[PDB]
């Protein structure tokens, strides 16, 4: 409308709004394809809220950058960055903030740009995206997972969504919006699983026997419905089947760490490499992980068993390191792993 | 080779030289203490360990300042004896830490609506040596600091 | 216009500005200044404040699509921590006449430390290092801030020690600057609240909202293997300076802070050591300058600039006969003094190495 | 001139007067929302208009120069009861001698009075730092050469409240 | 490698071992130590710390059904 007198205006016009519920620790970077038609000709573009989306795309699209965003940001969702796949090895680099990198319906770019700032050592965390047709069932499971990365900061999420509006959401927006709602209520330690996204179903029906096939090795994650919690994602594991590095909360609950501590000890750079400093580094962590520990992200029932974190001049690094600018601490910590698998063993014996 | 210039910048203030203006005057004081800046503690605990601890209100500030008795009149007499029952005059005091021949202001502690509550008289002895020193205590709402 | 004794109104009064008091940080910026009154067209003036800029230069200069940016660049500068701040007003770039007779303007004066000429033309600043850097290696103890182009050094200063390039132009609401009138606001800042042996490579630059080119790890890992000092942008923190390197790839002089500790106990030794210039030159006169050596060392050790902790092991002063001079050294009127210092180098590097076995 | 009184007395002197109720008058036409309309910018007829409820009001609260700075007859009237209030507190400290420790009793005798203004809800910001400074030195706001004349220069910066002059609804069928 | 003046991190590193100062237990172990540079081949040298082994001596040493016991 357009104001002119001071009084109250009336109209119908059909408007939508969304509130920002965010989470600091889900900052994502949503992948579209170089050749599109209906962006902005900018490569990199920010995005607040609902209402700055709406502004630079007025109308409701169909393509899966549209239906990615506007699943975002119905589930809170803070700032997030539309990069085409040309140049989402160069946001990740430039821009400080990105916690995930969301192929919204991308494959074989994003991927290969993918490993290269993983390489490089950028903290991020991959969501890729199942094949858009059914998945047979005498598919021989390695066959089907032989186009993606075989790295620990990533998952596939299979089957792609049938938003209520008609249009089709790419599978990892549906993770990615579940990321949002357990960050915030239940923190990034938590698996993504059982937090139930809303608007969206899936476009297929996937069975117990179907997922038993792909649960090992590179872990498709199915996003099933259920009566009771609805439409949730089903399956927390990484494309790296290791002791270490499956788990989605164990790997990003690290990641959370590894940030936090760096923008924690950013501070405390150019620094006299002294015995002063060491001390003023190993106790701006001990102060953090204690606060991380006694709100239930580790696992220990003491702080012995929880944390370690050690420094000396000859303990973590030599006289030779000193003097080349070099202060080397070692952390380490250790994480929760969620339950899987509940067995029920009924008998007729009392 | 301190070069005095450089003890007016790095150099701690003593509290002996201080100048006290007194709504629109200045007035000379002995004393001047409890011009401090409390608050309250709210506390929150529940069954899972979480404390809470969080700066409550603050409460308002007690002043004293205590000078001597002159043979003129007594002007903190005539700012006590002006009560009616819930009226009087309040007035901000301005406490300075102030330079030797009294040109510069160094620190200065401001005090906004101050209002007298008691005065007491000195106390006389006849085996005494001593002034008759008047002690006069202020109710306020704030305290500030400005430093220049 | 004030003739009544009450009290005057005005309505559109733009905020003033603080300035700071520092004696090792004291710039000397040539950009284009447009005085107002015309006989400090050719000379160096002393700026003590902002107050001082808008009365003799004229700080609005409106545009005509170029725009005057040197009445920008020193808000900026007070904004971040300012100073006595010399200027010398130099229109065009061209004009070899007051390019030439500019060092020997620059010694009149006793004070100037820092040089950082703030101008956003390329061709301007070329003319002006190339200027100076003939008294960079004269043992004066001035301290040059360049700025680089498109990621290296600006070539008329290469390796000198003297010398601390910073690379991307920061932008203001956009018109872009040259970083070096911020970082010379920075270097007061950081001398006044920690000293000169601390690196001036956290503090976040007032003012400005963002750079002109975002640099990542990747290139900066090529440029601070030279003195480059890119100015990093940080989502929690804003916009940081990141880099304390000087253009020497030495060992001794490889850091700003190691650099600039020497220059300023060279430059604070000289200023005590003037009163005793035409003494006798006798031994009780070597001990009484030997002694105002050693108070000025000892005060820098106990607050924390020397690398020591014996003060035997931080620096030492010896001055003799048999030691340092020789018979015919004195006969021709001269003492020889061996000051030595040891300096502390900064952390740049943090590695942290985490594991999850225990 | 009488719904100003009644502002002034109970909302103060930074709310505007639109919607208080004079009483005993009416306007002797009606005036519609498409008229005042015309009218709302540039040099602001501000309409004297009924309403069963809230009864003849003024409606509008603009002045005669549409700027970001000085329209909104509020903020306006807000600052020259800033300037006469604190004009007349200053001019007790008219003919003390210009100096330094002067110039820090008029600066504290303006915090004072602003601080107090501000915590009744005139000045906008939920902080000290963001609703008024100000500012006095000897190469701040004034120099030696205008200490000599006898001038002493202050500077003082308020942010204020401005008002809500349009509300939309936008209705719709769709939960 | 480090070049940028930032912080680094690293993933599956070992958690380091402290030593203690004592002067009247200094022992000569002689086991079959690996050396890595091999002029301290048939010389004593003095290993400070367990930083100091794993910098002059091979601490992994993969085994063959024999297996190297003198670095664990």
């Amino acid at each position: 409308v357009t104001t002119t007198y001071p009084g109250v205006y009336l109209s119908e016009d059909a408007v939508s709004s969304f509130s920002v519920n965010s989470a600091a620790t889900a900052v994502p970077l949503f992948a579209y394809d170089s050749e599109n038609t209906n962006t902005i000709n900018k490569p990199i573009q920010v995005f607040r809220n609902w209402a700055e989306f709406t502004v630079e795309y007025p109308t409701p699209l169909e393509d899966a950058f549209y239906t990615s965003l506007s699943l975002w940001f119905m589930h809170g969702g803070g700032k997030c960055y539309l990069v085409n796949e040309a140049n989402i090895a160069d946001a990740v680099a430039q821009y400080d903030d990105i916690t995930l990198i969301v192929a919204a319906g991308t494959d074989t770019t994003t991927y290969t740009a993918f490993t290269t700032v993983v390489g490089q050592g950028y903290r991020i965390f991959g969501l890729f995206d199942g094949p858009k047709e059914k998945i047979a069932g005498t598919a021989k499971p390695d066959e089907v997972m032989e186009e993606y990365p075989t790295s620990p900061f990533g998952a596939v999420f299979y089957p792609w969504g049938t938003l209520a509006s008609g249009a089709a959401v790419p599978p990892s927006a549906i993770a990615a919006a579940s990321i949002t709602q357990t960050d915030r209520t239940r923190g990034v330690w938590k698996a993504p699983a059982n937090q139930a996204v809303n608007g969206v179903t899936p476009a297929f029906a996937v069975s117990d026997d179907f997922q038993g096939k792909y649960n090992q090795g590179k872990a498709l994650n199915m996003i099933r419905t259920f009566s009771g919690q609805g439409t949730v994602v089903w399956g927390a594991r990484t494309l790296e089947d290791s002791d270490n590095w499956r788990y989605i909360p164990v790997r990003r609950l690290f990641n959370a760490v590894e940030r936090d501590i760096q923008k924690s000890l950013n501070k405390l750079v150019f620094e006299p490499n002294s015995q002063p400093t060491w001390q003023r580094v190993k106790a701006a962590v001990d102060s953090y992980l204690h606060s991380l520990w006694q709100q239930g992200a580790l696992a220990g029932n003491t702080p012995a068993d929880a944390w370690f974190v050690q420094v000396g001049k000859d303990l973590t690094m030599t006289q030779e390191e000193i003097n080349q600018g070099k202060m080397i601490i070692k952390i380490g910590l250790a994480a929760v792993r969620p339950a899987e698998f509940i067995i029920l063993q009924f008998s007729q014996d009392i | 080779a301190i070069t005095a210039d450089d003890i007016a910048v790095q150099y701690p203030i003593p509290t002996y030289r201080f100048i006290v203006t007194l709504g629109d005057e200045q007035v000379p004081f002995t004393s001047a203490s409890g011009l401090d800046i409390n608050f309250d503690t709210i506390e929150y605990r529940d069954g899972t360990g979480n404390w809470f601890k969080m700066p409550g209100q603050r409460q308002a500030p007690n002043i004293t300042l205590s000078k001597g008795v002159f043979p003129g009149k007594n002007a903190m007499y005539e700012w006590i004896n002006a009560i009616q029952l819930n009226q009087v005059e309040k007035k901000d005091i301005m406490i300075s830490l102030t330079n030797e021949a009294g040109t510069e202001v160094l620190v200065s502690w401001n005090v906004s609506n101050a209002f007298p509550t008691s005065l007491t008289s000195p106390s006389f002895d006849a085996t005494s040596n001593e002034i008759a020193v008047q002690q006069i205590t202020l109710m306020a709402d704030r305290v500030t600091i400005q430093t220049a | 216009v004030t003739s009544v004794p009450g009290v005057y109104i005005e309505e559109d009064a733009s905020p003033a500005m603080s300035v700071s008091a520092s004696a090792t940080a004291v710039p000397l910026f040539v950009a284009r200044f447009t005085p107002l009154k015309p006989e400090l067209a050719g000379v160096i003036t002393r700026i003590g404040s902002w107050l001082d800029y808008t009365i003799l230069f004229d700080s609005n200069v409106p545009s005509s699509v170029v725009d005057p940016t040197a009445s920008v660049a020193l808000r900026l500068y007070f904004q971040n921590g300012g100073g006595p701040c010399y200027l010398y007003p130099l229109e065009k770039a061209d004009d070899n006449g007051p390019l030439a007779a500019l060092p020997d303007l620059i010694d009149e004066v006793g004070e100037i430390t820092l040089l950082a000429s703030p101008d956003p033309d390329e061709t301007y600043r070329t003319a002006v290092y190339g200027a100076l850097a003939a008294s960079l290696d004269q043992h004066k103890g001035y301290f040059l801030l360049a700025d680089s182009v498109n990621g290296d050094a600006p070539s008329a200063v290469g390796g000198s020690a003297q010398v601390a390039v910073y690379y991307p132009n920061v932008e203001v609401p956009p018109l872009s600057l040259p970083p070096s009138a911020l970082i010379a606001g920075v270097y007061g800042k950081t001398d006044g609240e920690r000293g000169v042996w601390k690196a001036p490579a956290n503090v976040v630059l007032n003012g400005v909202s963002d750079v002109s080119v975002r640099v990542t790890n990747e290139q900066q890992a090529e440029l601070n293997p030279k003195g480059i000092n890119v100015i990093r942008h940080f989502s929690d923190r804003g916009l940081v300076v990141w880099g304390s390197r000087t253009q020497k790839d030495d060992d001794d002089w490889r850091y700003i802070p190691v650099r600039r500790l020497f220059d300023a106990a060279e430059r604070d030794i000289k200023k005590a050591l003037q009163p005793m210039v035409f003494e006798p030159n006798s031994q009780l006169t070597w001990k009484r300058v030997q002694t105002a050596i050693d108070n000025y060392l000892y005060r820098l050790w106990q607050q924390g600039a020397l690398a020591g902790n014996k003060a035997e092991e931080a620096y030492f002063v010896r001055v003799g006969k048999g030691i340092t001079m020789t018979q015919d050294e004195i006969n021709q009127g001269k003492m020889i003094i061996q000051v030595g210092m040891a300096a502390v180098r900064p952390a740049e590097f943090i590695i942290l190495k985490f594991t999850q076995d225990m």
